[PDB]
RNA sequence: AAAUUGAAGAGUUUGAUCAUGGCUCAGAUUGAACGCUGGCGGCAGGCCUAACACAUGCAAGUCGAACGGUAACAGGAAGAAGCUUGCUUCUUUGCUGACGAGUGGCGGACGGGUGAGUAAUGUCUGGGAAACUGCCUGAUGGAGGGGGAUAACUACUGGAAACGGUAGCUAAUACCGCAUAACGUCGCAAGACCAAAGAGGGGGACCUUCGGGCCUCUUGCCAUCGGAUGUGCCCAGAUGGGAUUAGCUAGUAGGUGGGGUAACGGCUCACCUAGGCGACGAUCCCUAGCUGGUCUGAGAGGAUGACCAGCCACACUGGAACUGAGACACGGUCCAGACUCCUACGGGAGGCAGCAGUGGGGAAUAUUGCACAAUGGGCGCAAGCCUGAUGCAGCCAUGCCGCGUG
RNA sequence: CCCGCAGAAGAAGCACCGGCUAACUCCGUGCCAGCAGCCGCGGUAAUACGGAGGGUGCAAGCGUUAAUCGGAAUUACUGGGC
């Protein structure tokens, strides 16, 4: 199936997740269909926290794609923030 | 093998395998009599042949043993030589 | 063999330590070897009837290959001399192949084998590989080996 | 690394005053500066043009304090700016915390300029750093900490630094010991003892 | 609406079947000199209405036959 | 606004000169090696050679909410027995929690490794029609009633072992009928035909043998049309050297009819035609995994594919097929070969180019480390289990980069 | 990542110096021993061999070798000739 999960980038103790919509089949980095945003749990309260774009991930849930836990707390929480 | 799933996997996919070949064994002996029958030239025979074969290839394609596309190809090829014969 | 072995506390002085005795030991080596060559290369200017016979040796142990060169180095007489060319502990390799098919010398093996890359260059050179596994037959036959070359 | 060898010595191969020196006595009472290092240093030889080129840029990289690679570092990104390259090299040397830090007159030398630094004694924008080679940026505000306030030896900087010359485009205030650098200068308020041009064609073969 | 080739006949031995020559017109590479290509095609025809030195066109289709994916479309202009 | 601003020569043939012409040097860069020398830190990188051979440890499991069940540990129950009368051995009970082995379900076709082979069976780009697809999702409905086996187990019984053979032996979402059948299949129509599986949670009243019925909720299963995803098939162009390699081809090129595949097709066979490709380079020989890119260069260009990412192929060598939604399958099966090992010589076992590691080759390249805390993956309702992927650590001036030795 | 302690205290080598090409003098040998990328040094006046003093360039690195491009318009399409 298809799913959103996190992809780290970035550097050691640098971590930086990329929000991908992918298919499961496929490895952490590998091949996928679309970049949607991403998140950084290091950065300073100076820069955005975040990014997500909703509409996407509202239609390929509506297509049928799954969440993952962690990105289903981020859309919690940026649904709470606006 | 090394692993125990493997033994196990085996050890099933024998038993799939001989019961797969009595069905197709079965499959393949009523295809030769009616093709026996159409080459015979009766056509009550090979209706009827065809009507004894008709059920046994679609209980075959709902268990999955042969995709329904096959089942088909061999009616529609069957009725189209009995027509042939008349 | 006979070395004495101790546990160290940390880690990287080892390797210093065991590349600076390595130094000295090679320094030291040479300077005998080439003390000797240096000084009797003109007095090897006179010639008289020598016979000697060169082999290379793999043996299974350290101590094998010290008693088997021991032995062979004691059998040397004035106009018979044994000069083992270099011996090792191990398998018969490509290099002791090569080795002993370059000069004229036999690969011997004591309680050791040979292994495939040096077979090919054996099989393709016809160099002897001589079998033994006990030291008396192997006294006896390198005592013939060296007895029939006189005359 | 740095050059910890003596200084007058490149003044005497240059042959013209660094500021290598505190500047409590002029430097004729201290060495023979006409003369060349070495016992041959009597004779003046021809130069040739790179002879010239190499001796200019030794000069630059010599009165800044800089290692060859960081040279070819700042270089490379002049020529990436816009602008005459020659003016942005001279800001981007200008932009060095220690050239800066000096030239507020917190210091006799570069070097005990960069002492002073490396040592963490010094802020911008209250926030500690000891990094030499860092790069300033305009309204940043520089000053020292309270707790090597009592130096005698920046006492006696901020003292000697009024006989010199002071900037156009930097503002110090020796009451609260701290200053601001308002601007980056153009080539204009440096010396036209520097030729750029011979630097412009050496590096560019 | 559908894409189109049109070709010049060069065999018409071969049974319900014919071989067009497609003239292209490109220039080189690196040297810029304006050459001139052709690709030989097999086209499927089922009634043999194409004559050798004929000019015809053809259109894509399944693989009808092997070496054979081609299509007759319409006569442009007859040999002679 | 922005996203480019780019171009140096010198030495050397002669008594001396101009020219032509070859040679040598100054610059960048590397998966580098060796010599001398050696403080710290941050980020990266580390068998290019024998696709040579491998000791040892680990690298693929999970579900008692599918099932017959107690192999172990625990709790309860009779009170066995004891017994200090309210404390402790064995006396048991699938009774409960759980769970060794077994059937059954899903997963080992992903993740990881390597570049031996291939001049196209590949790849890159742009188009296309005759196709299927588990887990995810939309809709419409369906879910009645039976039957005979088997593992486990029990009792025997061969072999050195691997591994067996016989008899009794029980259940299920295991297996197989029958009913029912349209929007599905075939058919011009008329007609003809096709499916299945339950489990768990809680409960008032009523039945009630308390076996549970009965109500409700969740989750499973069957059919058909859709979506999303993956994969299969075809076309044009592009993709090394050698013309001291000029002809190549008979299922070969077409056509008719059968057969086969999910699908079109000489994919396969019978017959008929005598064709097809080639100087715009066929066939043949040598070499080679490709690309997004990397280095150099003012540019056009030249060289190259280490690391990251997409595609292809391979798993001791050669050949074949089953199971399966999907393989002709690294840690699956069968046959042949070589090689290594065990033996009662009667016969057997093996496959690191997965992570460490050893031998060997070489000028040359590391630790037989910690943890699933995070990301991601498989199984489950979930708790949870597994993961040498991955996170982190150890060694190395291999490189970029910052600092000090006042 | 921060604070305290003591002490200049625990820490600099490599290559080059005749022209190309930045930087010279003496001693030791005497076409020998040797150097070398090229022209070429050495037969008792060696800034070119060895040692020393001085100097030049890099720097926790410095050199030699291997290899690709540039210099090469020396395959010349941009850009060569008979
Ligand atoms: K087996
Ligand atoms: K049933
Ligand atoms: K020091
Ligand atoms: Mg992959
Ligand atoms: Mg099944
Ligand atoms: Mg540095
Ligand atoms: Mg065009
Ligand atoms: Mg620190
Ligand atoms: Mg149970
Ligand atoms: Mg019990
Ligand atoms: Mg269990
Ligand atoms: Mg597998
Ligand atoms: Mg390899
Ligand atoms: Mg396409
Ligand atoms: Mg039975
Ligand atoms: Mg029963
Ligand atoms: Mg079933
Ligand atoms: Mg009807
Ligand atoms: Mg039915
Ligand atoms: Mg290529
Ligand atoms: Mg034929
Ligand atoms: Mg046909
Ligand atoms: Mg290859
Ligand atoms: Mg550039
Ligand atoms: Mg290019
Ligand atoms: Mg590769
Ligand atoms: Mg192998
Ligand atoms: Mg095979
Ligand atoms: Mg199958
Ligand atoms: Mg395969
Ligand atoms: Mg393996
Ligand atoms: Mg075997
Ligand atoms: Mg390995
Ligand atoms: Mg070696
Ligand atoms: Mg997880
Ligand atoms: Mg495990
Ligand atoms: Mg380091
Ligand atoms: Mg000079
Ligand atoms: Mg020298
Ligand atoms: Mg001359
Ligand atoms: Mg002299
Ligand atoms: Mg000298
Ligand atoms: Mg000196
Ligand atoms: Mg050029
Ligand atoms: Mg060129
Ligand atoms: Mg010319």
């Amino acid at each position: 199936m298809v799913t959103i999960r996190l992809a780290r980038h970035g550097a050691k103790k640098r971590p930086f997740y990329q929000v991908v919509v992918a298919d499961s089949r496929n490895a952490r980095n590998g091949r996928f269909i679309e970049r949607v945003g991403f998140f950084n749990p290091i950065a300073s309260e100076k820069e955005e926290g975040t990014r997500l774009d909703l509409d996407r991930i509202a239609h390929w849930v509506g297509q049928g794609a799954t969440i993952s836990d962690r990105v289903a707390a981020l859309i919690k929480e940026v649904n709470k923030a606006a | 093998a090394n692993i125990k799933s493997a033994k196990k996997r085996a050890i099933q996919s024998e038993k799939a395998r001989k019961h797969n070949a009595s069905r197709r064994s079965m499959m393949r002996t009523f295809i030769k009599k009616v093709y026996a029958a159409i080459e015979a030239g009766d056509k009550a025979a090979a209706q009827k042949a065809f009507n004894e074969m008709q059920p046994i290839v679609d209980r075959q394609a709902a268990k999955g043993l042969i995709h329904k596309n096959k089942a088909a190809r061999h009616k529609a090829n069957l009725t189209a030589q009995i027509n042939k014969l008349a | 063999a006979g070395d004495e072995v101790t546990v160290v506390r940390d880690e990287k002085k080892a390797r210093e330590v065991a590349l600076y005795r390595q130094g000295k030991f090679r320094e030291v080596k040479l300077a005998r070897q080439q003390k000797s060559k240096l000084e009797n290369m003109f007095a090897n200017m006179t010639e008289g009837e020598v016979h000697e016979v060169n082999i290379v040796l793999k043996a299974d142990v350290q101590g094998s290959v010290e008693a088997i060169s021991d032995s062979l180095l004691k059998l040397s007489t004035d106009e018979v001399k044994v000069k083992i060319i270099g011996s090792g502990v191990g398998g018969i390799t490509e290099t002791d192949a090569t080795l002993a098919a370059a000069s004229n010398a036999i690969l011997v093996g004591f309680n050791v084998r040979a292994d495939a890359s040096a077979r090919k260059v054996i099989e393709a050179e016809s160099l002897d590989l001589r079998y033994y596994s006990v030291i008396y037959n192997l006294i006896d036959e390198v005592k013939a080996a060296m007895s029939g070359m006189l005359s | 690394a740095r050059y910890l060898g003596p200084k007058l010595k490149l003044s005497r191969r240059e042959g013209t005053d660094l500021f290598l020196k505190s500047g409590v006595r002029a430097i004729d009472t201290k060495c023979k500066i006409e003369q060349a290092p070495g016992q041959h240093g009597a004779r003046k030889p021809r130069l040739s043009d790179y002879g010239v080129q190499l001796r200019e840029k030794q000069k630059v990289r010599r009165i800044y304090g800089v290692l060859e690679r960081q040279f070819r570092n700042y270089y490379k990104e002049a020529a990436r700016l816009k602008g005459n390259t020659g003016e942005n090299l001279l800001a981007l040397l200008e932009g060095r915390l220690d050239n800066v830090v000096y030239r507020m007159g917190f210091g006799a030398t570069r070097a005990e300029a960069r002492q002073l630094v490396s040592h963490k004694a010094i802020m911008v924008n209250g926030r500690v750093v000891n990094i030499a080679s860092y790069q300033v940026s305009p309204n940043d505000v520089v000053s020292i900490r309270e707790k090597a306030k009592k130096q005698s030896r920046v006492k006696a900087a901020l003292e000697l630094a009024e006989q010199r010359e002071k900037p156009t485009w930097l503002e110090v205030d020796a009451g609260k010991m701290e200053g601001t650098f308002k601007r980056k200068p153009e080539r204009s308020d440096l010396s036209a003892d520097i030729n750029e041009h011979l630097i412009v064609e050496l590096y560019s073969k | 609406k559908i894409r189109t080739l049109q070709g010049r006949v060069v065999s018409d031995k071969m049974e319900k079947s014919i071989v067009v020559a497609i003239e292209r017109f490109v220039k080189h590479p690196i040297y810029g000199k304006f050459i001139k290509r052709t690709t030989k095609l097999h086209v499927h025809d089922e009634n043999n209405e194409c004559g050798i030195g004929d000019v015809v066109e053809i259109r894509e289709c399944r693989p009808l036959s092997k070496t054979k994916s081609w299509t007759l479309v319409r006569v442009v202009e007859k040999a002679v």
